[PDB]
């Protein structure tokens, strides 16, 4: 079987199937060797390959199929078809990265409730208490959570923390000490300069855009 | 990641008056690439620069000021 | 002296023993847990030759530590 | 009524994810590209390490038997096809959970195969702090790239930034691996240029890049 030629991804910027997150869509013309019944796609990360049936009007127009609900990131397709006998064209690939299902709106605000009166970011205590706004367009989406990432002065990650259901994330001095700074060179410290990203992420591949800070 | 960092701006705790040799207690620097400190005191009229080497103590002793000013 | 010594879930009732160190209590601030908070208390004139609250002058009223004091 | 809360931690992804490029002459019909290099994760109970590629749907794996923090391990390919590459890689729990993606994109050809700088440091760095710097002036210094003797010349292009991202002091540097950011080159040349005034400017970030004399440049810049 000759190879599905023009096989190309056009993402979906807004994109709704029944209410759940449709990401873009990929396409690819039949193959010119006859006889072929149906077009399969394998999907990295996905058991099942992805199989549509050609049609008798193919021969003119092009076949498209859809993917949807998948998260942000990089997708591996690759295309190749069948012949009556079995006979399988050569595999088609097209590595691509994919937006999110849903374009989530980035938190409201994100601020450390324990800062210093007389300068703005000095939290005082010992145990840094995280807060942000519940995310707007909530309802919409049945379950969500956030991800919260905390850096060094130098740029080392030092936790990401999945929160659902609780906006009020509640660090601790004895975290910070036993859990970030021997892990991160092996002997007892303390690390002062912190630094911290949230991103709100649905279930069904629904990710927000652009981070969050203070 | 790299940066620079300016002293931190000092408070001065209190200020002890002589008619000519003035006394000033202030805090302490908190960042490594200190090298000195420096004071600038206005007569009202002129302003007149003084800084002293070393910052070993917490206090300076300002001299040569006009008196009754 | 003025020492912050719980990792409390609930406002606890203020020492009775007149000691630096009070009943099984701390001297310094612990580490908590999310549930748990931090409560004070602005104790009275500590005598360095006894290392106890002098005779009279109670603890004071303890209140949850909320950034510093 | 409401999802019961709760508090979950993610798999840290392992860290210095770099593409080690080797530029041997190799047969054209089959190319061996250079391996790859990512060391483990910090967090316990990681069992093998997924890549994702760009030719391949199925993702190369790793498997960490063994625990040796800091310590690199190395994965190479092969044979793949000269232009645009795209890496994912994704640390995997014992349990089951699957760590955040780290990615890194590399153009492949024979000539764009040069490391990036190495032992890119700043000597004069303060004691306490890394990030800070003690000195006057910015010394700065970098290892030599390896396999710069089979290539005649290679000048590193060092890109230097400001709090926001302006390009300035951008320097052809030949058969040196340490530059000095001198005061006045800091607030005499540059500061007033962009300003508008003799203002200095703190916050900085470097950026250094191997060029080649004739081929292209290397495979990423290094990090600060």
């Amino acid at each position: 079987v000759l190879p599905p030629r023009d096989f190309k991804y056009t993402p979906t910027p807004g994109g709704v199937v029944g209410a759940i997150g449709k990401n873009g869509e990929l396409s690819w013309l039949p193959s010119l060797t006859n006889n072929v019944v149906y077009y399969s796609i394998a999907h990295s990360g996905h058991v099942n390959p992805y199989i549509v049936q050609q049609l008798e009007n193919n021969p003119n127009e092009r076949m498209i199929q859809e993917i949807i609900g998948e998260p942000a990131g990089l997708a591996i397709f690759e295309l190749r078809a069948v012949d009556i006998n079995g006979r399988r064209s050569s595999p088609v690939t097209l590595s691509v990265d994919l937006n999110s299902a849903k374009n989530l709106s980035v938190v409201s605000n994100f601020r450390v409730v324990n800062t210093a009166s007389g300068d703005v970011t000095e939290f005082v205590g010992p145990d840094v208490k995280l807060a942000w706004d519940k995310i707007p367009e909530e309802e919409i989406i049945p379950e969500i959570y956030y991800t919260l990432e905390i850096y060094d002065s130098q740029d080392r990650m030092l936790r990401s923390v999945r929160i659902e259901d609780v906006y009020t994330y509640d660090y601790l001095l004895t975290y910070n000490k036993a859990d970030f700074a021997l892990l991160n060179s092996g002997a007892l410290g303390i690390n002062r300069k912190l630094r911290f990203r949230i991103r709100a992420e649905g279930e069904n591949g629904e990710q927000s855009v652009g981070w969050a800070t203070i | 990641m790299i940066s620079n960092n300016a002293p931190a701006k000092m408070v001065l705790n209190s200020v002890l008056t002589g008619y000519t040799l003035a006394y000033i207690q202030h805090s302490i620097y908190s960042d490594y690439d200190v090298i000195g400190r420096s004071f600038w005191l206005k007569e009202g009229s002129n302003v007149t620069r003084r800084d002293f080497t070393g910052i070993d103590t917490f206090s300076v002793t300002i001299n040569n000021l006009k008196p009754t000013t | 002296t003025v020492f912050i010594y719980i990792i409390g879930t609930s406002l606890p009732a203020k020492p009775t023993s007149p000691a630096y160190p009070p009943s099984g209590w701390s001297k310094t601030p612990p580490n908590r847990t999310s549930n748990t908070q931090n409560i004070y208390c602005s104790t009275g004139t500590l005598d360095p030759v006894t290392n106890q609250l002098v005779s009279g002058t109670s603890w004071s009223d303890v209140v949850q530590w909320s950034g510093t004091e």
